[PDB]
RNA sequence: AACAGUGGUAGGAGAGCGUUCUAAGGGCUGUGAAGCCAGACCGGAAGGACUGGUGGAGCGCUUAGAAGUGAGAAUGCCGGUA
RNA sequence: AUCCUUGGGAGUCAGACUGCGAGUGAUAAGAUCCGUAGUCGAAAGGGAAACAGCCCAGACCGCCAGCUAAGGUCCCAAAGU
RNA sequence: CCGAUAGUGAACCAGUACCGUGAGGGAAAGGUGAAAAGCACCCCGGAAGGGGAGUGAAAGAGAUCCUGAAACCGUGUGCCUACAAGUAGUCAGAGCCCGUUAACGGGUGAUGGCGUGCCUUUUGUAGAAUGAACCGGCGAGUUACGAUCUCGUGCAAGGUUA
């Protein structure tokens, strides 16, 4: 299992398991290798001068979309104050294969 | 021209009313207690959006003393060690989960010690 | 299944609710007898549409009706009267003369 | 001009401050007159000069 | 502008030629647009009056006192708190005509003409005779000249044969030598004139 | 595209969304209009749309114009129900 | 990166608290009345147990990213018996 | 211009009813269906009130008689509750139950971390300061005529005409 910086924020990776990380565009339907794997896993080749040279991992960008609308809505509790703010998240379902040692 | 306006106040109290389910009492079931509470739940929504980012924090670092001390360390003392033999940028949530498939975070508590002699 | 319908009858709701929750889930033989003896005096409001809705089942469907589970009996509140009542130092305050709505869902077992 | 794609002109025909409808669009609740004060109360106003 | 003439059958060799002062203006885009809108505005009627506050027939005495029973303070019956009226403001009757610079008004008509000159729209019927008055005769000529929608006719002499037709057809609208103006040209899509009429109107102005 | 910013009352400026009516045509209705109820859909919001059910005769879109143009608070008003 | 004029357009002309300097006071008051500086007012977040004025710091919006300030590092309660 | 809380107070046997000794104040109240075809007959019931039967497109359309919302009042329920301290929510969250304007689904959420309504008025309000029982409807910045500034248009030491 792979530990891979792309966010900027890690995720626990084995091959197949489908990881949403950001908008990345990847013109969805390519392949895009992530770049920054930590702790190769399993037989442990464990990390050391951090980013194990050249222990990439494949994956396969499927989906870019948005994510549940949410809605910001703070407001001062006196004083007519409403700010209303409709918003959205985009992802990128990206479907991992052949983690690389 | 006269203007009843006699639909557009309805449709604005059945949205609040959609976003006011579940909640206790009557305060699901009236409009004019619920658009306070509505307007509480979206100032209590962005308060609590920046807890579980600031809070969740709080849980992985019991997780890491729950194991580094099985290992005979600190938090204060591993995280000074991952800091050095190592220039490792662990996500504190996934250095935790080096706890569901233990001892592979002891084997990185083991690259800890060697930087603490 | 059969259904009587009331309409209109002057009672309050609430004091024909605690009539009716001697009945829903009991039998003809275990309703008839029992409103009659509550005494309850909006019983016999009810035992003129319990006893309408069993020769419903008779005449229009045949459905053996000394073997029928009294399955829906819900009542509201219908179209309320509503009159002054005159009172001391100038109140005059309301008297509501609520009417209600028995619907005795009858049905087989 | 054909009466169906009639627009008007650059910039002389512009909205009417709706003064009083609302908290979010401004000058809402005191309509933009105030607070406490002569001026706030409807009826003026003072004398011009 | 040197649009062909038409024999209202034929129709027909000859063309004329038009003022360039008049038919052949570069149209103002956003001078047209201000005259349409004082030329719908003023066809209102302006017939709309409410009842005011002090005007509503009403009782005028207060309902109860001024402290002292559990209510609140409630001057008048007829007032705009109540149930019984009236509106605060409400719309009162008015005017609604104003008058442009004739150095636009002109440049109005200048402009909406010399326009339709370009779009090929102008068909100038020569003479416009009419040997009898009955509606089929203008149902033939319109389609004969292959126009089928909203209509104008310049007829330069206001003419019994012409206007008694062609009202009844529900889109073609008869107009008055003198009497062309913005919201007639723009809406009716096209002008049928005599040649009598180029004469008149390029010296009416 | 680069760089910086983006709490906020009283207030100033700017941009928008709504509703009703009129004006151009263009376009939906008995093969079901408006309104009503439901729903997990879309835009930054005001807000829109779609399918179902009820409803049984009207209605939206664009583009401008007019305005009795928007509701939570008036010990407001009326009616209904606690 | 502000300032000067010019014009259109308004709001406020009762402020509080803390420190520093003052008067009245009894070198009394969350007292009154000035200067100066902050904050509040118009400012949310963390501290100070809760706390408009102290300490730290400025909320366009999401992240189950990282590093720090005030304050802490036995349990409550995150971090050194 | 209005479309029944509007428009006259009165679309309705309205200056009626009621209120006042009296001068006076002064309401509410529209819609079956295209036409009565307005439900013959049978069953329950004293009778209203229903259930079948026919009438019509509809009868859930049948006497407040088109539409029928919400407060409310019910009846069934899927999930939670009888060691619990709570401005009642939010974020986390397993169990259980369903399958959708196909979406990092929907409902209940055992329990944990946070968290004292909305508005006015204030230096300061969760306020033990005021306001509101709720629900629905009505309800407040213009309009007429001038003066000033920007913006726009035509004509330019010449412009507009009452």
């Amino acid at each position: 299992y792979a530990i891979i910086k792309t966010g900027g924020k890690q995720i626990k990776v084995e091959e197949g398991q489908t990881v949403y990380i950001e908008k990345l565009a990847a013109e969805a339907g390519e392949t895009v290798t992530f770049e920054d794997v930590l702790f190769v896993g399993g037989d442990n080749v464990k990390v050391g001068n951090p980013t194990v040279e050249g222990a990439t991992v494949t994956a396969k960008v499927e989906k870019q979309g948005r994510a549940k609308k949410i809605t910001v809505f703070r407001y001062k509790p006196k004083k007519n104050v409403h700010k209303k703010q409709g918003h959205r998240q985009p992802y990128t379902k990206v479907t991992i294969e052949k983690i690389n040692a | 021209p006269r203007v009843k306006g006699g639909t557009v106040t309805r449709k604005r109290r059945k949205k609040v009313l959609k976003l006011a389910k579940g909640y206790f009492g009557s305060k699901h079931t009236l409009y004019k207690v619920a658009n306070q509470q509505v307007m509480k739940s979206g100032n209590y929504a962005f308060r609590d959006r920046r807890q579980k980012k600031r809070d969740f924090r709080k849980l992985w670092i019991t997780r890491i003393n729950a194991a580094a001390r099985m290992n005979g360390l600190s938090y204060s003392r591993l995280m000074h060690g991952l800091k050095l033999s190592g220039i490792e940028v662990n996500r504190k949530m996934l250095a935790d989960l080096a706890v569901n498939d233990l001892t592979a975070f002891n084997q990185l508590a083991d690259a800890a010690k060697a930087q603490l002699n | 299944q059969a259904k009587a319908v009331a309409r209109t009858v002057r009672i309050a709701p609430r004091k024909a609710r605690l009539v009716m929750d001697l009945i829903r889930g009991k039998q003809v033989g275990e309703a008839v007898s029992i409103l009659n003896l509550t005494p309850r005096a909006a019983s016999p409001i009810i035992e003129k549409v319990l006893k309408s809705a069993i020769a419903n089942a008779e005449h229009n469907y045949e459905m053996d009706a000394n073997n029928l589970v009294i399955s829906q009996a819900f009542v509201d509140e219908g179209p309320t009267l509503k009159r002054f009542r005159p009172r001391a130092m100038g109140r005059a305050s309301q008297i509501n003369k609520r009417t209600s709505h028995i619907t005795i869902v009858v049905s087989e077992k | 001009m054909k009466l169906h794609e009639l627009k008007p002109s650059e910039g002389s025909r512009k909205t009417r401050n709706r003064v009083g409808r609302g908290i979010g669009s401004g000058n809402g609740k005191t309509a933009g007159k105030g607070h406490k004060g002569q001026n706030a109360r409807s009826g003026g106003g003072v004398r011009p000069g | 502008p040197k649009v062909a003439l038409y024999n209202q059958n034929g129709s027909t060799a000859g063309d004329i030629e038009l003022n360039a002062s008049v038919f052949g203006i570069e149209p103002n885009e956003s001078v047209v647009f201000d005259a349409i809108l004082m030329q719908r505005a003023s066809l209102r009627q302006g017939t709309h009056k409410v009842k005011n506050r002090s005007e509503v027939r009403g009782g005028g005495r207060k309902p109860w006192r001024q402290k002292g029973t559990g209510r609140a303070r409630q001057g008048s019956i007829r007032s705009p708190q109540w149930r019984g009226g009236g509106v605060v403001f409400g719309p009162t009757p008015r005017s609604y005509s104003y008058k442009l610079p004739k150095k636009v008004r002109r440049l109005a008509i200048k402009s909406v003409l010399s326009s339709k000159v370009i779009d090929n729209n102008i068909i100038v019927l020569e003479d416009l005779t009419l040997d009898t008055a009955k509606t089929k005769e203008m149902a033939a000529i319109l389609k004969g000249l292959s126009v089928e929608k909203k209509a104008l006719i310049v007829t330069a002499d206001a003419n019994e044969a012409v206007a008694l037709s062609a009202r009844n057809i529900p889109g073609v609208t008869v107009v008055e030598a003198n009497g062309i103006n913005v919201l007639d040209v723009v809406n009716h899509e096209k002008l049928l004139i005599t040649k009598a009429a180029v004469e008149k109107v390029e010296e009416v102005l």
